[PDB]
């Protein structure tokens, strides 16, 4: 408000067009039982190709949390102008193998100015957060003592939570969150 | 099975995460939700003036209310909560 | 068992239980439990969460003595329930998830769970937040201003009801004029003398007001005053009654879309870890028909669940539409002699 | 936004435009007040003495015309470009894949309903397809997960480099919840037909019948062995009857 006297009445129509489109958006994709179904082009793979359609569906529906995912994707991508969704080989360790899939927020992606696109993009960097323990797997197994507008606009998303906060767990503990930077670069370091 | 001093740090450890996560909390969720239940039943709005005898229109009640119908409609109108479907055969039976 | 959102702490870094590292919860307990865990010799073990659940109900006060003797066995205590994701053992080691179950200074028992059992709804769910939207984050704008021009409205007419009479100071003729038996007033000395009060008329823009208002809330709440509700077969198909109900209503479609993402988010998640649970535990038999009897079938022998597709919102004469889809493939296996 | 921005400055407006009009104030000269009974609210008995004329409504200027005006053209600004309608229907899958799927009654020509199916096909082709290939390309190039066959009733570890590549692979998305059904239609159908023929009858054997039914009934009736239907594996074949022996004698 300008002042207390207008008592401005702030009308919600980017909220009520952003619902009505991820409506629509979720009826469309997330609807169906199952997301995908490749189809084979010739009969020699057509078997292949129903193995492959149930792995994948089970590793997104069942194996993640799929719905999720598209939502949070979907709200985030129609107001944050973009939204980004990343694939893993999740390795924890009884060692499992998985096909981790994780949406990540617009906040946290950083693209050169000269891509258009992934496949001639010459450098993607994202910041992540992984557990010490992590770290301590690939460097550094001595020291564990490693301890601002992508914090600024999370914070405004939601007003809630601040990702810059003290969680209150200690910084010596083994399974603190710390910050890696994951840089897909296109250049001759050789 | 663990010694007196680890336990004495994981009640220390435990107890600054509460604090933590008390604070963060009620700034975030029961601020709103306090005054959302106050609003829920119209009291929150109180009168400014006798002579003004402000009547509260309850807005809140008959949305909520028009949506939980249709959510128990949704999910509590089966006689069945789920039924899981197996995706081969061989543990059909075990899925019923 | 439902617990009310009253009772619950989370991380501010947390957005959902599977990266949540570190979840506690308030449960009220008999001192019954924990005589069965902790200080057997010792039983006299004796505040925004409470406010809140005062002004939800204003009846019951949760912090208010019910009357039992605290020495009583069966007394309720309050108890910490805390899932956390740290390295309480060496660092080093890997960050296991422990749930510890406390009293006051008093650590009752701990182990080791790798799944958090609580199930949330998230209701217009924001992205990358543990929180949602909620109902009264939006109805809350309209109602207030309503209210406001409600209450305007009601004066504006309360006053006119007065009907006041302004008159003149040396021809009010009061025995006549008090008096309000039909017919009678002498209204002498210019015969002008008394005449209606003015009143303010109704301001035009308050039905205006009123039906944007109302139109607001019908497309945003998603509710309607005569609109058609959802059944569980349309919300699984909506082209089921595409006959006569196509249900294209954008009310009608938000209310399904918040209804499939509470469905996708908590319904699914509570029946795969209540299968968790049952299959990581237990022994129930099972009375199957074959030879009337009851078999022992072990928790393990269930599969997991990659390969379990779970469902939710049948309608309830599904089982009716199962029937005839059996008697049609009856005719169908009845066609062919091979 | 820009939609937006104007409509709440309207809206504010609008609402003053009734708040200021609530008061109500009433204009009144010096010297005919009549303070004592003015102020009482008690129905009747104001003395407007003193020309009869000393109190009367205060103007308020009137609602400006143009607000309605302002207001319709930016809903209707809003339907078209926007993509949102209020009373609108949505777009189902089948109706996605296939604008013409509901022509009958649900033609589905509204410019908002074409746009907002649009940017979904575009969301679709641009994110979905190229996820799924992506994972697909990731199990493929590692991983040992092997397969439920139901031939031998085991598990074959069949090798990721054993798939296809994605060159002979067609990626489809949005599916219908009940296109499974559709499917079983479609086999019946196709039994018919091959049913109708008897010269591909040899090769249409009891194994593949078996097969098909099974199919269908997964389709729909996910459980076959719990009833009459044997399995192919333990079925043998019937007995001669005694009539065709002594026929043939």
């Amino acid at each position: 408000p300008v002042t207390a006297g207008s008592s401005s009445w702030v009308d919600r129509t980017v909220w009520e067009s952003v619902n009505g489109t991820l409506q629509d958006i979720i009826n469309v994709f997330c609807s169906g039982d199952e997301a995908v179904t490749f189809v084979a082009d010739n009969q020699q793979d057509s078997d292949a190709a129903d193995v492959a359609t149930k792995l994948v569906n089970q590793i997104l529906l069942r194996d993640n949390p799929g719905y999720n995912i598209i939502s949070s994707a979907a709200q985030e991508c129609l107001v944050t102008r973009n939204s980004f969704i990343k694939y893993y080989w999740d390795e924890q360790t009884q060692t499992v193998k998985r096909v981790k899939v994780e949406y990540v927020p617009s906040e946290q992606i950083f693209v050169d100015e000269h891509a258009t696109s992934f496949a001639d993009a010459q450098y993607f960097c994202h910041r992540v957060r992984r557990s010490k323990e992590d770290l301590v797997a690939m460097g550094f197994p001595k020291d564990e003592i490693e301890a601002t507008q992508s914090t600024v606009a999370w914070s405004r998303t939601d007003w809630r939570q601040d990702i810059d906060a003290d969680i209150g767990t200690d910084t010596e503990d083994i399974a603190s969150m710390v910050w890696v930077y994951e840089h897909y670069i296109r250049t001759g370091v050789l | 099975k663990y010694s007196e001093e680890v336990l004495d740090e994981l009640r220390v450890d435990l107890q600054r995460r509460f604090n933590y996560a008390q604070g963060y909390v009620d700034m975030a969720v029961k601020g709103y939700a306090r005054e959302a239940w106050e609003y829920f039943y119209g009291n929150l709005p109180a009168p400014v003036t006798a002579g003004s005898s402000s009547w509260v229109d309850r807005t809140v009640w008959e949305s909520v209310n028009g949506t939980l119908q249709d959510i128990i409609n949704v999910f509590c109108s089966g006689d069945e909560a789920v039924t899981f479907v197996a995706d081969n055969q061989q543990d059909s039976d075990a899925a019923d | 068992e439902y617990v009310p959102s009253e009772q619950i702490f989370v991380d501010e870094h947390a957005t959902s239980f599977a990266d949540a590292q570190y979840f506690c919860h308030r449960v009220r307990r008999s001192k019954e439990d924990l005589v069965a865990m902790g200080f057997p010799k010792d039983e006299i073990e004796a505040t925004q969460s409470t406010v809140a659940w005062s002004r939800t109900d204003w009846r019951q006060d949760i912090d208010a003595d019910i009357g039992t003797d605290t020495e009583d066995i069966a007394s309720m205590v309050w108890v910490y329930e805390h899932y956390i994701r740290t390295g309480v053992l060496d660092k080093n080691k890997e960050s296991k998830l422990y749930q510890v179950i406390q009293a006051g200074e008093h650590i009752l028992h701990t182990e080791e769970v790798t799944h958090i059992p609580f199930v949330t709804f998230c209701p217009y769910p924001i992205p990358g937040s543990f929180y949602g939207q909620s109902v009264y984050d939006i109805t809350k704008d309209i109602q207030d201003l309503r209210t406001a021009l409600v209450r305007g409205y009601i004066d504006n007419v309360n006053n006119a009801n007065y009907g006041r009479y302004k008159a003149l100071v040396g021809a009010y003729d009061r025995r006549s004029l008090l008096d309000n038996r039909p017919g009678g007033v002498v209204e002498m000395e210019r015969q002008d003398a008394i005449d209606l009060f003015p009143y303010h008329n109704l301001p035009q823009g308050i039905d205006g007001l009123l039906g944007m208002s109302e139109e607001l809330k019908e497309t945003r709440t998603g509710v309607t005053k005569l609109g058609m509700g959802i059944n569980p077969d349309v919300f699984k198909n909506d082209n089921a009654y595409a006959t006569v109900g196509l249900m294209m209503n954008a009310a009608q479609n938000r209310l399904r879309m918040v209804c499939r993402n509470i469905a996708h988010n908590g319904m699914v998640e509570l029946m795969r870890g209540i299968y968790n649970l049952i299959r990581e535990n237990g022994e129930v038999p099972i009375e199957v028909q074959t030879p009337r009897g009851m078999i022992q079938v072990n928790p393990k022998q269930l599969p997991a669940r990659h390969n379990l597709q779970v469902v939710v919102a049948i309608s309830p004469n599904e089982k009716a539409e199962r029937a005839q889809k059996l008697i049609s493939l009856k005719q169908l296996i009845a066609a062919d002699a091979q | 936004k820009d939609i937006q921005d104007l409509r709440t400055a309207l809206v504010r407006g609008y609402i003053d435009n009734v708040n200021n009009a609530n008061y109500g104030r009433y204009k009144a000269l010096v010297g005919a007040y009549d303070r004592r009974s003015l102020l009482d609210n008690r129905p009747g008995g104001v003395v407007e003495m003193e020309r009869q004329d000393a109190i009367d409504l205060f103007p308020y200027h009137n609602l400006p015309q143009g607000i309605d005006g302002l207001l319709g053209m930016s809903e209707e600004l809003k339907e078209t470009r926007t993509g949102v309608t209020k009373l609108g229907m949505g777009i189902n899958p089948d109706v996605f894949k296939n604008d013409n799927a509901y022509a009958t009654v649900g033609l589905m020509m509204n410019a908002a309903q074409n746009r907002l199916r649009m940017v979904c096909r575009n969301i679709a082709h641009n994110g979905m397809v190229e996820l799924m290939r992506g994972i697909y390309n990731l199990i493929r190039e590692n991983g040992e997960v092997p397969i439920e066959v139901q031939t031998p009733r085991g598990m074959i570890q069949v090798n990721p480099k054993q798939l296809p590549a994605r060159h002979n692979l067609q990626v489809v998305v949005a599916i219908s919840p009940n296109e499974k059904a559709e499917r079983a239609q479609k086999l019946i159908s196709l039994k018919q037909l091959i049913a109708a023929d008897a010269q591909l009858a040899p090769l249409f054997g009891l194994e593949q019948d078996r097969y098909m039914t099974a199919q269908i009934f997964e389709l729909m009736g996910i459980k076959d062995t719990h009833k009459y239907l044997l399995p192919l594996e333990q079925y043998q074949p019937p007995e001669p009857s005694p009539m065709e022996i002594l026929q043939l004698e």
